[PDB]
């Protein structure tokens, strides 16, 4: 067994994180106060939940996360919640006052006074590891913290945990939720610096989310709490290996090895189906071919885009509740015959499944509905270069006038680092072009 | 009001559809590089099709299908037709085709060897001799089987073509223009020789004996079908045009699965230039599908009248149809 | 469709379905970088209050 | 997140004092610093304002400044006067005689350094400060003159807190005195420097509305800071209010300001009212969407549609459809969108609170940070060389120690805001 540390690293982190400590805790019956009666070896283990939790000799579940505020009221929440319980005040960490949706100062500024606190923090984790494989790291794009204390934070990590795996849960900015025009500054600046200490980012458009939630949960004006229980399911798909027994994707260099040939795209787009109104009265339950085929839809992915103009490189299906392989492959020959799906001529054309027999666990007094099958898709398609162009043309519409630049600068940035990065997101939107032309 | 940009200045049908928007007091126009628009009027290369759909509140559309160049691109559309099996290699109305880099090249000299044993190619220029046109290639390409015998309008014995427009909307309904044109060589077709091309290519730009039968080289479907009549004791939508929807019908049918906009974030509609080619047997054969295609004059305010009422109205309503819909 | 390397436990099971076959910054430059940064705000402090001293 | 609040001068303290009484009301204190009031919301951040003293007391943590006793003995005499800290009352006795020369050079050299003193125990006290808010006029001797001398020296001892100003443009409409564009003149200079944010609330315009909007014939002072008292509830609501976005004065500034020259805001409000009259027909979300953005509501006569909107920050005020309020702000930027900045994506914010003001049932406050401002800064130098250009009522300054050279940098440094803001007008 292998041990995974979790990072939340401002608003959209933590509170994320708090939905997904949450549901795990719901998956695994780990009560508020940490107990779990199911577990019978007392004081440790190895089990495959001891990924995420470790174990006091009271029998309390500790979550193997760190929460990581430059300003306190949101991680205060934590620290008095339902779940206030289950962490150690050691693991979570604010500031005081927070880096004004600017990534300057979260990264140069406000950054450089946290960092080594926090890096020690960490560490009381990592000497709880008797085999540590590696962090998911939470976080936004937009956010003064998410995007600057983030970047800095995945530096000092590939510095002082080398031989370990880092992987990206990213809050891709979106303007029906965001209350900062300068996301796209932010969202550039973290990339360029983040990109090589980062071996796999799964973006999620607040967008697309957003709109999940009014199509499919018929909720009017979607809030954080709507958003991040959904988010929070995703999320869970894609960790559900690292917690429960299988063979498909049990340490985090197998998302890697399985979802990223090439370095550089290292950006996954997921798929989730089916979401369900809990309010709905009647419901017909949809097929694995039913599920299967709304991993195809855009409208049903992470990130809007359209997979059919693009190229894939690797694909995998992750299946939670009452499936077979015989209608997984059933479904996937009735697919390939009508959708547009081409693979990299360098790739196998194929389809890595994972069946995990639990069904989707659901918080009581959620939105989300029980569903019999639900089905997570991880498709590495050019197609999501789409999101880079549109971040990047926002990005150079504000820069032709240097319009905010003098709040960056004024934190000791240099101008230069603007054109620096924006050259970097060139280079990597002109490499999913030449791997999907 | 409505809101639409315009970035193909170079568009004469569209320049005409930005005029007919205006008129009508419900459509404000907009600078190219704002993102508040209802309407795109696009580029023709590299149109952002990444950044559409994406401004809260605005229900966006654009008047080109993305990945429709795979039917409006000489090399594309050949691999369409060999690998959809929907067309199939055996398919009986698009010319024999192979694409030649400077390659399926071996294959192809395997049908000019049994060519060997009329064997007249084109390579898209016309030449008999399968080595010559090779040599024309390297100083992309598609060679295609030239039709030595086409059907030629009397009195002249004149080669022609045939261009429909067919307009597809957003709910992918294919509305085919009743109004045709036959472009036509002023120039008597002379099978003895192919270097001199006047009468042979039946291009407008290529006709500079330009306009002695008809008016600038236009023949429209009330003349032709006359003449069918008259010379040939049949009508034009018993003898050609059930073949030309056949066509038309066939080809976005096989691509609708790859372009089709229904459950997208944005819409697409586009007008299309469908170019036929009548052999001697009144059977049609499909030269090119043609995606910003420009129109004919007399035919401008009834088609892009047609264009916004059933392409852009039908998204954005206001406060006898033109059309046949090819049913699917 | 092949289906290889089927593992099965009482979680679930796993496999893989192919279709067709195929055709860095040390701990010293973090350091100095953020220190070149808070140079440049203490300079540009500097100017501040000297132009207020003015 | 403490805030500190500054009123210096006649008009910086009559509309500092309705300032306080407004706010007061809202977070349910009463003139004696007792909360008696019924939701918890109103004292979740009632700290940016108020300081907690002995036996559950809260007051406000406001420094009152003025070269005469006059205004601010009205102030202690007035209804919520026994709320402020009686040593935050600072005051000379010469006054300032309507001259920027004796506020900022002379009179008010020898009061500033005793102000910084009770600036300085209100700081000291402070868990995380965020800046200060002055309340002043440009056109007068104390506030233009002295305040900003005081925020001169602010920043000299607070160099990265956020200053933010609620500074009232002289009118000859309505006028005390002809050297109020001197005044207003060389204030605005120290504003462009040594402020982040100032909202310009031009006595013009709420003369004009108190005039043509409002039916009132001959207005007062107390109509005029009627609506400003209303504006500046509104602009502060996300500041002292729980919500979706618990806003501070930094990330204001650095989402509203692209430039930092270029960053004084046309506030606006909505719906008009007149004190003393209620109307009892509430606005539709679509009405007070109209109103907000219609110049016969900016406080600053100003025509929007002579610029473009660099930044908006919108905040819609009680129990209404937020689904309805987003698709009317959606309407208005998709329907107008030439005058909004296409190189700043979406650059119109929304804010919502559930608790009203006093009196409405819904309202909507409008922050504008419009390149049609310059309108204001072009009037005020067109009075100011009318007179310059003849050195007349110069003696009053010179006598002070100053030289002309002194109003001819400033005039320039105006000049230079106003063909800044042209600059972006035209892009
Ligand atoms: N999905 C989701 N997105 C969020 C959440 N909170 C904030 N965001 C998004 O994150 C972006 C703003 O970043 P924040 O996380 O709020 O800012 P921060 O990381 O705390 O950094 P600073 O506040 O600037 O110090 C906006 O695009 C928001 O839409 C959340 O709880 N869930
Ligand atoms: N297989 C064939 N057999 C006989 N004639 C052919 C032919 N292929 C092409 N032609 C002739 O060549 C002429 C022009 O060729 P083509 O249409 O492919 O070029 P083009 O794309 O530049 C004109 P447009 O785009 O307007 O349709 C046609 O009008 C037709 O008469
Ligand atoms: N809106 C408003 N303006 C005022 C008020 N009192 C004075 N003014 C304006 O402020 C200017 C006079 O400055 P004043 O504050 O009285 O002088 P000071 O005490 O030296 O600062 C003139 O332009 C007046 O119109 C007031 O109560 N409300
Ligand atoms: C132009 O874009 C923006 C404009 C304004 C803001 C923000 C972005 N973002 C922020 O965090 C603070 N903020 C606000 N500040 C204040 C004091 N009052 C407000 O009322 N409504 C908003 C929104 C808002
Ligand atoms: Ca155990
Ligand atoms: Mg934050
Ligand atoms: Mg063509
Ligand atoms: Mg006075």
């Amino acid at each position: 067994m292998r041990e995974c540390i979790s990072i939340h690293v401002g608003q959209a982190g933590v509170q994320i994180g708090n939905a997904c400590w949450e549901l795990y805790c719901l998956e695994h019956g780990i009560q508020p106060d940490g107990q779990m009666p199911s577990d019978k070896t007392i004081g440790g283990g190895d089990d495959s939940f001891n990924t995420f939790f470790s174990e006091t000799g009271a029998g309390k579940h500790v979550p193997r996360a760190v929460f990581v505020d430059l300003e306190p009221t949101v991680i205060d929440e934590v620290r008095t919640g339902t779940y206030r319980q289950l962490f150690h005040p050691e693991q979570l960490i604010t500031g005081k006052e927070d880096a004004a949706n600017n990534y300057a100062r979260g990264h140069y500024t406000i950054g450089k006074e946290i960092i080594d606190l926090v890096l020690d923090r960490i560490r009381k984790l990592a000497d709880q590891c008797t085999g540590l494989q590696g962090f998911l790291v939470f976080h936004s794009f937009g956010g003064g913290t998410g995007s600057g204390f983030t970047s800095l934070l995945m530096e000092r990590l590939s510095v002082d945990y080398g031989k370990k795996s880092k992987l990206e849960f990213s809050i891709y900015p979106a303007p029906q939720v965001s209350t900062a025009v300068v996301e796209p500054y932010n969202s550039i600046l973290t990339t360029h610096t983040t990109l090589e200490h980062s071996d796999c980012a799964f973006m999620v458009d607040n967008e697309a989310i957003y709109d999940i939630c009014r199509r499919n949960l018929d909720i009017e004006r979607p809030t954080y709490t709507n958003l991040n229980r959904l988010i929070s399911q995703i999320v869970s798909s894609i960790t559900a290996s690292l917690r429960f027994d299988g063979a498909l994707n049990v340490d985090l260099t197998e998302f890697q090895t399985n979802l990223v040939p090439y370095p550089r795209i290292h950006f996954p787009l997921a798929t989730y189906a089916p979401v369900i109104s809990a309010e709905k009265a009647y419901h017909e339950q949809l097929s694995v071919a039913e599920i299967t085929n709304a991993c195809f839809e855009p409208a049903n992915q992470m990130v809007k885009c359209d997979p059919r103009h693009g190229k894939y490189m690797a694909c995998c299906l992750l299946y939670r509740g009452d499936v077979v392989p015989k209608d997984v492959n059933a479904a996937i020959a009735t697919i390939k015959t009508k959708r547009s799906i081409q693979f990299v001529d360098w790739c196998p054309t194929g389809f890595k499944v994972g069946i995990n027999y639990q069904p989707p666990t659901v918080v009581p007094g959620g939105d989300l509905a029980k569903v019999q099958r639900a089905v997570c898709m991880l498709s590495n398609t050019t197609a999501i270069a789409e999101a880079w162009a549109r971040l990047d043309h926002k990005f150079d519409l504000m820069y032709a006038k240097r319009a905010f630049v003098h709040w960056y600068v004024g934190e000791g940035m240099e101008e230069g680092e603007f054109s620096e990065a924006r050259e970097d997101m060139a280079a990597l939107e002109k490499d999913y072009e030449e791997v999907g032309v | 009001m409505y809101t639409f940009v315009v970035r193909d200045e170079n568009s004469s049908v569209y320049a005409e559809v930005s005029r007919l928007l205006l008129a009508t007091g419900q459509w404000k126009r907009l600078r190219k590089d704002n993102p508040r628009f209802n309407l795109m009027l696009g580029e023709r290369n590299r149109l952002p099709f990444g950044r559409l759909g994406h401004e809260p509140g605005l229900v966006q559309l654009v008047n080109y299908y993305r990945g429709a160049d795979k039917l409006c691109r000489k090399a594309s559309l050949v691999k369409l037709i060999k690998t959809s099996p929907e067309l199939s290699e055996s398919c009986t109305w698009f010319p024999e085709s192979y694409v030649i880099y400077p390659d399926e090249r071996e294959v192809f000299l395997a049908a000019y060897n049994r060519r060997r044993e009329g064997n007249v190619w084109i390579a898209k220029l016309i030449s008999s001799e399968a080595s010559e046109l090779l040599d024309f290639i390297d100083e992309v390409h598609v060679i295609q089987k030239y039709l030595e015998k086409p059907l030629l309008l009397e009195p002249g014995h004149r080669k022609f073509d045939i261009r429909s427009w067919v307009l597809v909307d957003h709910l992918y309904n294919i509305y085919l223009y009743r109004e045709g044109v036959l472009r036509t060589s002023s120039e008597p077709y002379n099978s003895a020789n192919f270097q001199d091309k006047t009468c042979h290519l039946t291009n407008h730009c290529i006709q500079k004996n330009y306009g002695r039968y008809e008016e600038g080289n236009e023949m429209f479907f009330e003349e032709f079908n006359q003449y069918l009549m008259d010379a040939l004791n049949t009508t034009l939508e018993n003898s050609i045009l059930l073949q030309i929807k056949h066509i038309i019908r066939s080809c976005l049918m096989c691509i609708e699965p790859a372009i089709s906009t229904k459950h997208l974030h944005y819409q697409s509609f586009q007008l299309f230039g469908f170019d036929f080619m009548v052999d001697e047997e009144l059977k049609v054969w499909l030269i090119e599908v043609n995606g910003a295609p420009a129109c004919a004059q007399k035919l401008y305010a009834e088609l892009c009248q047609g264009i916004v009422d059933v392409a852009i109205s039908s998204v954005f309503p206001l406060a006898t149809s033109i059309f046949i819909k090819l049913h699917h | 469709m092949e289906v290889i390397e089927l593992n099965k436990c009482t979680s679930g099971q796993s496999f893989e379905v192919i279709l067709k076959p195929p055709s860095d910054p040390s701990l010293e430059e973090i350091q100095k970088k953020l220190e070149a940064a808070e140079e440049r705000r203490k300079y540009q402090e500097a100017e501040l209050l000297k132009h207020l001293a003015e | 997140r403490e805030i500190v609040h500054i009123q210096a001068g006649q008009c910086g303290n009559q509309i500092g004092a309705k300032f306080w009484e407004v706010i007061s009301d809202e977070h349910g204190i009463d003139p004696t610093g007792s909360y008696h009031g019924d939701s918890d919301l109103q004292l979740e951040r009632i700290n940016v304002y108020y300081n907690e003293a002995t036996g559950n007391k809260y007051v406000p943590r406001a420094i009152l400044v003025d070269l005469e006793p006059g205004t601010m003995d009205s102030v202690r005499s007035g209804p919520f006067g026994q709320i402020f800290r009686p040593d935050n009352f600072v005051f000379g006795q010469s006054g300032a005689g309507n001259n920027w020369a004796k506020g900022h050079y002379t009179e008010g050299a020898e009061l500033v350094d005793s102000v910084l003193d009770v600036v300085r125990k209100e700081s000291e006290s402070c868990d995380c400060l965020q800046g200060f808010q002055l309340t002043h006029s440009l056109g007068g001797g104390t506030g233009s003159g002295m305040g900003t001398l005081l925020i001169s020296k602010i920043r000299e001892e607070y160099p990265d807190r956020i200053m933010n100003t609620f500074s009232v443009m002289p009118s000859p409409k309505v006028s005390d005195t002809v050297v109020e564009p001197y005044n207003a003149t060389l204030s605005v200079h120290q504003l462009v420097e040594n402020t982040d944010e100032t909202y310009c609330i031009d006595n013009e315009a709420l003369y004009d509305i108190c005039f043509r909007t409002l039916k009132l014939t001959t207005p007062t002072y107390g109509d005029l800071n009627h609506l400003v008292s209303a504006t500046m509830s509104g602009v502060t609501t996300c500041l002292r209010f729980p919500g979706q976005l618990n806003a501070d004065l930094r990330k204001l500034a650095v989402n509203m300001v692209p430039f930092p020259r270029l960053h004084f805001f046309m506030p606006g409000f909505a719906p008009l009212t007149s004190r003393g009259s209620q109307q009892y027909r509430a606005l539709t979300v679509p009405e007070l969407t109209q109103q907000m953005f219609d110049s016969k509501n900016m406080m600053a006569a100003c025509d929007p549609r002579h610029g473009r909107y660099l930044t908006v920050a919108a905040i819609f005020r009680g129990r209404m459809s937020m689904k309805e309020v987003d698709e009317q702000m959606l309407n208005v930027q998709n329907k107008n969108s030439s005058y909004f900045v296409e190189w700043i994506p979406n650059n119109v914010k929304t804010a919502v609170c559930d608790i009203p003001p006093r009196g409405l049932k819904m309202s909507a406050t409008f922050i504008g940070n419009s390149t049609a401002i310059q309108e204001l800064f072009k009037r005020i130098s067109e009075q100011f060389t009318a007179m310059f250009r003849r050195k007349a009522f110069l003696h009053w300054y010179t006598g002070e120690g100053m030289d002309e050279m002194e109003f001819t940098e400033a005039e320039s440094n105006m000049n230079d805001l106003v063909s800044e803001y042209q600059q972006y007008q035209d892009a």
